[PDB]
């Protein structure tokens, strides 16, 4: 498939910016998980970047370590995410769908083998936090042969050899966190989605401003999960809220 | 890109975020220009002899072997200032540090005691220390957290995620993948993502020289095995780095079977773990089917380690070093054993290498063999544990 | 009649019944005899140095000591096999012990760690050991009971009297008067009847040898002053006795001052206690107007020994070593001190030691001045009594 | 004076041996020890030997350290004990008084005035529990020059040498712990009375039989008291019967 270059191409005829939520699947459970997602692409979520709960993601910060904390509690395993993935797919036919992903859960039972699965679910990409591009060569090749778009994060202390890197190795777009989105365009990397600290309506219009093609709510949309867990249709309606203002900030 | 191989065989790595990789590579460029500088090898030598009381003794234990055909030495990194091997590289992490311009250290820890080895380093050579650890291990740990704050170190109890050992160590990494040009995160073991297993080993291979000429100067010879205990795969390494071109002597390392193999309830993923992707390296580990880090067990805290050394698991694959397990029972016989023959109380940990040496010793006693046992540390820190356990 | 003297001066004697004295003078003439045997001397040195890791650093303290013209090294004794100096003497005894066909040892503890080390010493060499302890110090003391226990010592609750030391010590000996024929009576320090100050010495001096071939190395010259905590005297009297012919070294002896000299609370009696007969000597001691001896009292157990040994208080008479007194919080500041600024947990009773030459530091900052501490143990021991004290 | 020498020759008239009992001044009270030695000296005590408590007693055993803590809980102190020596002897005379000390508390004060403050109330002899002959030369010195005899054990370990001594410094009587006997009286020891396990009229008849010119009994007094304390009137009863048998058994 080719649902990121679909989407980023429709965009542009729109002259408008993506905006694409984090969210970790099954939290805070399967079903109110399931009602989740439907509401952030609902509220107008252009993709969607989902997580799997592993037992050490050594990446992620305190929200998401919640997150993963309250996956696991409602029993949340990687086999039911990919059966709620395969549902989130047969419900929402376009819009891109991006895994953030930790290694172990990827190379477990074999790397082809995952990316294999990935594909059968209707997954576009896969971004495995800690795999730099340095060790992410069969990573890349099995993602590639499964037609799923390997996904890198540009780091701040990036140098110029890590860019051209990250543009000649990732898919989908470029997970960044002026001169970079320039360089990367240079190096014709794929688009760019601005992720560090986005949680305002006017830091999603600056990042396409500085020439990204979107912005990347890492968690924000956790927070509000973590703070109406007393009452779903308030979480719901808060997540609706905040996703439609910071999509309406895109255009 | 890297100046050294990052791997033994299959195993090892860097599987870090790639924010943390300037790190990496900024350590491992200074770690080997530090191994090729005198000044830095002479300040290190100074500070294990004259700080921490390098070299530590080979004691030969005559009462446990009589009557029958084994002669067995233990190396005595329980004399080591701190009561254990841990010492020996963070003083060398800590001058790494330093080297690189760096003047606060990062550590996390739970039940262990790599947060007081880092913290007596950090006070000798004036480095701003901070620790992290599970809430849950504050409440748990109150004399070493005391040991840790006596010596100047900040302790930072952490309270996301399951306030536990793992959110210790995120912490840990999330604060050093911000600060690193300030500070130097100190790695317990020699695990973790390259640089690391090299760093450790080589800072710990003192252990493995002055055993080879502690044991020629005694015995005229290499001895038949060395035997050390593997939670991590530090103190193991550092005393078979020297011996491993020597063909003819056995390497064994002894992973913790806890309450038995069979029962699941053990720490012995080399041998019975299976190859994953984990703290920043490809390696063995204690998982479950569908790839969660499941946690070890053992009766001592210390081998509490999910995985082990990427070096560790390559020198089995080859079948250049052997691993076995001794469970809790063994351990504690052979800790008691210590005890009233040789007037010496070994940790825990030590005790699991012990009781596999006093095995090889009791199965074939007319069996000629000249074997040394890496005493890793003292026991004083378990007579708690084995006084209730006895009781009971 | 003696072989050597029994006196310094007016300090000393064999104040025993007279059934202890053949005992006496059996001993003096087996150590007499020992001295000149090079085969019990390498005996006696290859222990030390293979079992109890010998000889121990000398370090130096740049931290403590910036901004002044103090130059201050620290004996490490408390890297001992043991964590003390009690190791050195109670090896020494055990080997005399054997000299003399003996296989049994007896000894008397209460809140000390005499017994710990008379206990290893005799699983080391097959000696049967039994630790007399007055009922209620077993009661406080369950640790070092279950470590006696482990190393094979038997040990022997005493409820007669008032259940506390020196009923113990009165049953020890009334023991040894009957069984000196296979057992002997283990002294834990320099002092009681002759030969015991006499031999304890001897058995401790490797520390001074030590010290002054170290300081010798690294300043190239002798020590302005070695100083050294005194409870009954053997650390000090060890670091002492091969610098007292070298008349420019001040020997400086450190007595517990307690909650404080005027507040009669403290373990002072060289210096501020009276003469007397008590365990077999004739030395300054705690005691009331009419003759009853006095307990000593010290925020540090080790020191808390109502007397001196007869060689310091001659040492003072003469005016050859000096001795002074610090307080239970000088010597908790000390200790604070060296575990933040070098990373050492001093015992509680060293820390009195180290008090004192921070305080001559301190005191005159700008005089110029190279010191060395005995650093008599490590305070791993000391962590919840300090920690404790901390809190209220 | 010379009280044990002028009752040495009356019981060899006699033809008869002396039993000497000991007792912990004070013990348990000063009244009641008062009472307890009018008692053994009525049933019949040929001479007496009598303690000072002392804070550490490192000879004596278990029934002699339970009698010094019974006497210091009673508040008794060497001023209160020489208070009662003088007492003793203003009511009986003749009878020889000998201490049993311990180093220091002759030592405490200067060991000359000590012995003159033994002149002065009246006793005759002081065994110094922890000064060995090799140590005794300012004790018996002082002794001698204030009419007070030293007096010496003569251990079970003894030798030629130790004989010869306690013969020459011992004064009064030679306190011992067949041959020895002959060695003494060889040496014209001061009469040897023997104090090794004397609790039974046996053991004093067997002592007398074996040369000895009496026994003393250690303890075995101390034990009556020991075991009467509930009821003094009781205590003294046995202390009566058990004196008087002992004494017996001399004739
Ligand atoms: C920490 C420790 C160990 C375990 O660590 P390795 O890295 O596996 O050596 C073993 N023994 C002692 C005494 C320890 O303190
Ligand atoms: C026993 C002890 C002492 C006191 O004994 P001395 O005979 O006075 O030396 C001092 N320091 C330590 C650490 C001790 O264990
Ligand atoms: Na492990
Ligand atoms: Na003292």
């Amino acid at each position: 498939m080719e649902r990121y270059e679909n989407l980023f191409a429709q965009l542009n005829d729109r002259r408008e910016g993506a905006f694409v939520p984090f969210v970790t699947l099954g939290d805070p459970g399967i079903e109110q998980s399931l009602k989740i997602i439907d509401t952030l692409i609902d509220a107008g979520a252009d993709a969607l970047e989902l997580g799997v709960p592993f037992s050490d993601p050594l990446a992620d910060g305190p929200t998401i370590q919640n997150a993963n904390l309250r996956a696991f509690a409602a029993g949340v395993t990687p086999a039911q995410c990919f059966e709620m993935l395969a549902i989130i797919r047969e419900k929402h036919p376009t819009i891109p769908i991006g895994l953030l992903m930790y290694a172990n859960l990827v190379f477990n039972n074999g790397i082809d083998a995952f990316y294999a699965r990935c594909e059968q679910v209707g997954v576009d990409s896969v971004l495995v936090a800690d795999v730099p591009v340095e060790e992410s060569a069969p990573f890349r090749q099995a993602a590639l042969r499964h037609n799923i778009a390997p996904i890198f994060i540009c780091p701040p202390n990036a140098d110029d050899d890590l860019l051209r890197q990250v543009a000649s190795y990732g898919r989908g777009y470029t997970y960044l966190l002026h001169h970079l989105i320039e360089k990367l365009k240079e190096y014709h990397a794929a688009p760019a989605l601005q992720g560090f600290g986005i949680s305002s309506p006017e830091q999603v219009s600056a990042a396409v401003r500085a020439g990204a093609a979107g912005a990347i709510s890492g968690s924000a949309i956790v927070k509000i999960i973590e703070k109406n867990l007393a009452s779903p249709k308030q979480m719901l309606a808060e997540l609706r809220s905040f996703v439609s203002a910071m999509k309406a900030a895109s255009r | 890109t890297t100046l050294l191989n990052p791997y033994f065989g299959e195993f090892g790595g860097m599987y870090v975020p790639q924010i943390l990789m300037p790190a990496l590579n900024q350590l491992e460029e200074a770690f080997v220009s530090a191994q090729k500088d005198p000044e830095f090898q002479a300040q290190f030598a100074d500070l294990l002899k004259n700080y921490a009381g390098r070299p530590t003794a080979l004691t030969k234990c005559q009462n446990i072997t009589a009557g029958t055909r084994t002669t067995l030495y233990l190396k005595r990194e329980d004399l080591l200032h701190g009561g254990a091997h841990k010492t020996n590289q963070v003083l060398g992490q800590a001058l790494l540090a330093k080297r690189m311009g760096k003047s606060e250290i990062i550590a996390e820890v739970g039940a262990g005691n790599h947060g007081v080895a880092s913290a007596l380093a950090s006070a000798l050579l004036g480095l701003k220390c901070r620790i992290y650890m599970g809430a849950k291990d504050v409440e748990r740990q109150s004399p070493n957290v005391f040991r840790m704050r006596l010596m100047g170190a900040e302790v930072i109890p952490v309270h996301s995620g399951s306030a536990t050992l793992k959110d210790a160590c995120n912490e840990a990494l999330r604060d050093w993948s911000g600060s690193y040009e300030t500070a130097h995160y100190m790695l317990g073991t020699a695990a973790g993502p390259h640089p690391y297993p090299t760093i450790v080993r080589e800072f710990q291979r003192m252990i493995g020289e002055e055993t080879k000429a502690q044991i020629l100067d005694k015995e005229g010879r290499l001895p038949d095995a060395v035997i050390a205990c593997v939670g991590g795969g530090s103190n193991a390494i550092g005393m078979f780095a020297d011996f491993i071109n020597d063909t003819s002597v056995g390497l064994i390392g002894v992973e913790p079977g806890g309450h038995g193999i069979e029962t699941g309830e053990h720490g012995a993923p080399l041998k019975h773990g299976r190859v994953g992707i984990y703290f920043g390296m490809k390696a063995p580990m204690m998982q479950t089917a569908d790839g969660q880090i499941e946690e070890s067990y053992s009766i001592s805290a210390g081998l509490d380690f999910p995985s082990v050394g990427p070096q560790h698991a390559y020198l089995n694959s080859i079948g250049r070093a052997d691993y076995v397990s001794i469970t809790d029972d063994e351990a504690l016989e052979a800790f008691k054993t210590l005890c009233r023959h040789e007037g010496i109380i070994p940790a825990l940990e030590s005790s699991h290498a012990l009781a596999h040496a006093l095995k090889m010793m009791r199965e074939q006693p007319e069996k000629e063999q000249l074997l040394v046992v890496n005493l890793s540390g003292r026991g004083d820190k378990d007579i708690f544990t084995v006084h209730d356990i006895l009781k009971a």
